RNA sequence: AGGACCGAACCGACUAAUGUUGAAAAAUUAGCGGAUGACUUGUGGCUGGGGGUGAAAGGCCAAUCAAACCGGGAGAUAGCU
RNA sequence: ACACAGGUGGUCAGGUAGAGAAUACCAAGGCGCUUGAGAGAACUCGGGUGAAGGAACUAGGCAAAAUGGUGCCGUAACUUC
RNA sequence: AAUUCCUUGUCGGGUAAGUUCCGACCUGCACGAAUGGCGUAAUGAUGGCCAGGCUGUCUCCACCCGAGACUCAGUGAAAU
RNA sequence: CGAUGUCGGCUCAUCACAUCCUGGGGCUGAAGUAGGUCCCAAGGGUAUGGCUGUUCGCCAUUUAAAGUGGUACGCGAGCUGGGUUUAGAACGUCGUGAGACAGUUCGGUCCCUAUCUGCCGUGGGCGCUGGAGAACUGAGGGGGGCUGCUCCUAGUACGAGAGGACCGGAGUGGACGCAUCACUGGUGUUCGGGUUGUCAUGCCAAUGGCACUGCCCGGUAGCUAAAUGCGGAAGAGAUAAGUGCUGAAAGCAUCUAAGCACGAAACUUGCCCCGAGAUGAGUUCUCCCUGACCCUUUAAGGGUCCUGAAGGAACGUUGAAGACGACGACGUUGAUAGGCCGGGUGUGUAAGCGCAGCGAUGCGUUGAGCUAACCGGUACUAAUGAACCGUGAGGCUUAACCU
């Protein structure tokens, strides 16, 4: 049920025995120990909060150490809901990771895609350009119309050619495992999950290819 | 196009509200000299940690 | 790769630019090659032969530009855009001597009477 | 970095023969029939890129039927069997990308080491 | 955006990007001061100590390589003497930098930019 | 030799692009033609409005031209806004 | 109309390369053009390079692109020769 | 036909597709002999059609280099 | 009529259902086969060229299908100016002529920096009645839905054959869409290399400038497609057309009147993203702050002295984060940048010197020299001043528990 906090690095060959060049990402699970385990007495929810690396740990302030106060410590990186059904996760640090599952072959992941920026036209959903200097002059990424005339009188909220790109979640799907591990944690996928590298994501199952 | 109605000072105003310039969170204060600048920046001779380097 | 172009006999049944008219299988591809089946226009003929110019046939491309690939690393790419004819009624190679080297679309099976044909790698 | 370079060797075949290009070499791939594996004949001549710490190029013409066809090896996957150097030789200038259209005559390659 | 890139533009035509740090770095033989932009003051900073790393010995192709970075045969003359051997005594750092104020006509930010050996 | 070619000066204006609250009340930029001739250029002189002048477009005659401008007739007249 | 991207007639013509007042590079000589500095997004303008295809574009190849020199070889329809 | 209404006339050619084009045919509304007829080498910043060449014109868009836009400081319009 | 720019194209679509494809059914003169025909059904999809200004049409070749209509015959303060009505010109025709022609043909200026409404992103206030630091609930919203073919079932059912399914299962494409630079390529004027003319560093040598980036060749990172991985799902629930049970009124019969059952790409979920300004300002978690005084009309304060925490703010080095705000890390408790060192990576056999060669040039020294954006490590340099802000144990009512 719950993922794992691994981390992007950058893609590679993932070779075979015929020693094919797919991609892949060597993803680093530190431990992901129990923080809070989240329950149907304190709310509706039945999730765990968990803790996944290090941190500077003299940059942190006293209000985020003070649950690890009332619990352990590892420096984290952030808190996160893995939702759960019954009971099979414990409040006791278990600094679990990859070598868990193994049978896996569809997990979500949540890397925020690559930023650079906020994009424009042809860069939305990706127009069609107007013509260059053979029947039109002036508009090339320059784009047309946004709408009619007094019906419906208005420029509608549909359509879009100027919004943000990137740096909020995304989810992929489907993703095949080759390799779990212990030695280093280490997770070899059919690759192309989405970031800018170094990029902490999820590993968690999913329902659908 | 243009003003079709001319702005009552209830849109100029408002424009800025958010109008803006500096903030000094104090001047910084030297501890080997007392100069008053702002930390980072010269205090008007090179006057940083017990020097008057390139002085001025 | 793409309609229109002019390619290349590789069969001994005509002799230069044959030009796509039509990629076959839906619409709206940048893509005309491999061993798909592809509606031909003969302009270009020998003229020694048995047809001449500005007949339609069909082809599969046998030496494709972009050629084939498998992802290994291995990426067999021909500088030939050769293709060969074949009956708008029944397919079939209409060659009888095929020069040069072919694809693995059809050495996929597809057609099975045209890697018998063809001599090369 | 700190994830490959110990975990990436691994997939290297750096027991393979090295050349500056420009070479008559005769590549041995296995070809897989389904059934039964065998040693597919490639006589070329490289072009071939440096090694990127895992990928490279050994792009060969063959030069066919009079033209070639051409096919790209990294020797690092396994089914790339072994590759001769035979005789070696090379172009002044190290890349090939536009000497391989020189052609009409051309085949010259040589050696110096200096 | 700009991400992994030290590739720079700057406010110059390309030619005069690479043909104005001869007259900000043959500034940097005359008094080893500068004032200059500050930013500019950073990308000044890439160049000039590379040239101290060059100028640890004047072989006769280290003294023809400072004919491939600037050409003023005075300056060169200048060159690995204690411009460059001086600065082996620490390993990068051949310069402090140290922040400035503003420019009085319009503003520009202003920079101190001096090697770091000298006298001092 | 030639109402000859190519092509600078020079002279002209066929295309496109940029301009289009312009740098510009028709330009600028890249092209294009002419370039010893029915060529071109300076200087001064000389043709006046129901007229001149025009290789003719009703074209031009001080950013203007289907009969210029200034003053007078004049406060033209306006069943019209 | 401007310390205005415009217009202006006459005289002088170095050096190197080059047929040359072309053109490139330099002189003598004279200039850097009366807002400047940063970030370096969309989009625009002005340039430069593009896998594969090659007029499918479009009313139209609009434009760009290639072509380009010297000597020599060699040149068809047709002709007022 | 810069003329033909009926009319993408009809046939032949070129195109796979040729309401355009080229050659015939004559169904000449409403050509025709100095307000000249019919031809013509040569010529054209000429109209129409085609071919080779070349290519970002297009397939199907990418990357790069400058000048803006954008941010800061000084000065500071406009129509309406 | 004190100016509502015509048509077509382009660009961008959006909407309706009288549905073209895909989905479900009924009747059939539906064996199957491909259909005929009608009912239901808007989830999603729905061609490229030749010719013509033609939208339209015709033709050609595809397609699962190339749906129809509306939206100022949608869209020119978004593009074009081809059709089309200016002044030029010509033809045929009409007219006495000037001239004319809802006949014809060639040439012939598309402006506007956006105040306002509206959209697309992104911030800034102020608040949820002690001050801060976090994690979610899910009120609601938005995104997403395509399909051929092959093989299997099965050459089975069906059919006398020819031919040839159903239901289901699996595989592989096409178009579309999401992600990613590892592969494969493209570019790559911070890089490497070659090179013509000329000018230069006093000159030789060797170097450098200019000549579109001088020209040309190669190419790392990054960005990127033509590259590469992935995606449109299963499954529930409730239904449509329609199919039903059980069954009276109306001793029969009757899916309906009572009562019960199914049933489609439609519908509600499931999937994916925003999401407590959700002023309905929720919950959950954590942390910090528990001094005097005076002057009062006094559950509202006013004023004075002492304090001000957690945390935040700013400041600086900067980031795979960025228009700007914003978001992220680090700041000597240090790898946050740059430098530095090593490595890699890319170019490809330096210069100088020797030798040979008349030279051109070659060869050796030396596959050398150089080398970004890359990788490993390293405090050399830059991260200096604390300042500043933020407060001091929580208004009332009512209830419950403690007394």
């Amino acid at each position: 049920m719950i993922g794992l906090v691994g981390k992007k690095v950058g893609m590679t060959r993932i070779f075979t025995e015929d020693g094919v060049s797919i991609p892949v990402t060597v993803i680093e699970v530190e431990a992901n120990r129990v923080t809070q385990v989240k329950d149907l007495a304190n709310d509706g929810y039945r999730a765990i909060q968990v803790t996944t690396g290090a941190k500077k740990a003299n940059r942190v302030t006293k209000p985020e150490a003070g649950h690890f106060a009332k619990a352990g410590v590892e420096a984290g990186r952030g808190l996160w809901e893995f939702r759960l059904a019954e009971g099979e996760e414990f409040t006791v640090g278990q600094s679990i990771s990859v070598e868990l599952f193994a049978d896996v072959k569809k997990v979500d992941v949540t890397g925020t895609s690559k930023g650079k920026g906020f994009a424009g036209t042809v860069k939305r959903w990706n127009f069609r350009t107007q013509d260059a200097t053979h029947g039109n002059s002036l508009s090339h990424r320059v784009p047309g119309s946004i709408g009619q005339n007094q019906t419906p009188g208005k420029v509608f909220k549909g359509k879009k050619m100027a919004g943000q790109m990137g740096n909020e979640r995304v989810t992929v799907q489907s993703l095949d495992v080759v390799r779990v591990d212990a030695e280093r944690n280490l997770l070899l996928v059919k690759g192309a999950v989405p970031g800018a590298t170094g990029s902490d994501l999820i590993v968690k199952p999913a329902v659908k290819a | 196009a243009v003003q079709q109605n001319k702005p009552t000072r209830s849109k100029r105003g408002m424009r800025r509200s958010h109008d803006a310039l500096t903030a000094v969170t104090s001047l910084s204060v030297d501890k080997t000299s007392g100069e008053k600048h702002l930390r980072h920046h010269i205090t008007a001779d090179g006057y940083y940690r017990g020097r008057k380097v390139i002085a001025k | 790769i793409q309609e229109q172009t002019m390619l290349n006999v590789a069969d001994n049944s005509g002799a230069r630019r044959v030009m796509c008219i039509k990629v076959l299988g839906g619409s709206h591809r940048r893509y005309a090659g491999v061993g798909d089946i592809i509606k031909i226009t003969i302009k270009e003929a020998i003229p020694r032969g048995k047809v001449k110019k500005g007949d339609v046939l069909k082809a599969v491309v046998v030496r494709t530009k972009k050629g084939v690939r498998r992802p290994d690393g291995s990426v067999i790419r021909f500088d030939g855009n050769a293709c060969v004819l074949l009956n708008n009624n029944s397919e079939q190679p209409i060659g009888t001597r095929i020069f040069g080297p072919v694809t693995r679309e059809l050495r996929s099976e597809k057609f099975m009477k045209i890697i018998s044909l063809a001599p090369e790698v | 970095s700190n994830i490959i370079k110990q975990l990436e060797q691994e997939q290297m075949k750096q027991d393979v023969p090295s050349f500056r290009p420009g070479d008559t070499v005769e590549v041995k791939v296995w070809v897989v029939e389904g059934s039964k594996k065998r040693l597919q004949a490639f006589e070329g001549v490289v072009i071939a890129i440096r090694n990127r710490g895992l990928h490279s190029a050994f792009t060969v013409r063959k030069i066919s039927n009079g033209e070639g066809v051409e096919r790209v090896f990294q020797t690092h996957s396994p089914v790339v069997d072994s590759i001769s150097v035979k005789r070696r030789g090379a172009v002044r200038k190290a890349k090939l990308y536009y000497l391989r259209e020189r052609t009409g005559k051309a085949a010259r390659i040589k050696e110096r080491l200096n | 955006m700009r991400h992994r890139k030290s590739g720079r533009q700057l406010n110059r035509n390309s030619s005069h990007r690479q043909a104005m740090f001869r007259n900000m770095a043959g500034s940097l033989v005359r008094h080893e001061i500068i004032k200059t932009t500050l930013p500019k003051a950073k990308e000044l900073r890439r160049v000039v100590e590379p040239l101290i790393t060059l100028a640890k010995t004047d072989s006769v192709a280290n003294r023809r390589l400072a004919f491939a970075r600037t050409r003023d045969n005075e300056i060169v003359a200048k060159l690995f003497n204690e411009l460059g051997p001086r600065f082996a005594s620490r390993a990068g750092g051949y310069t402090r930098i140290l922040k400035c104020g503003f420019r009085a006509g319009d503003n520009a930010p202003m920079a101190y930019i001096e090697l770091v050996d000298r006298s001092e």
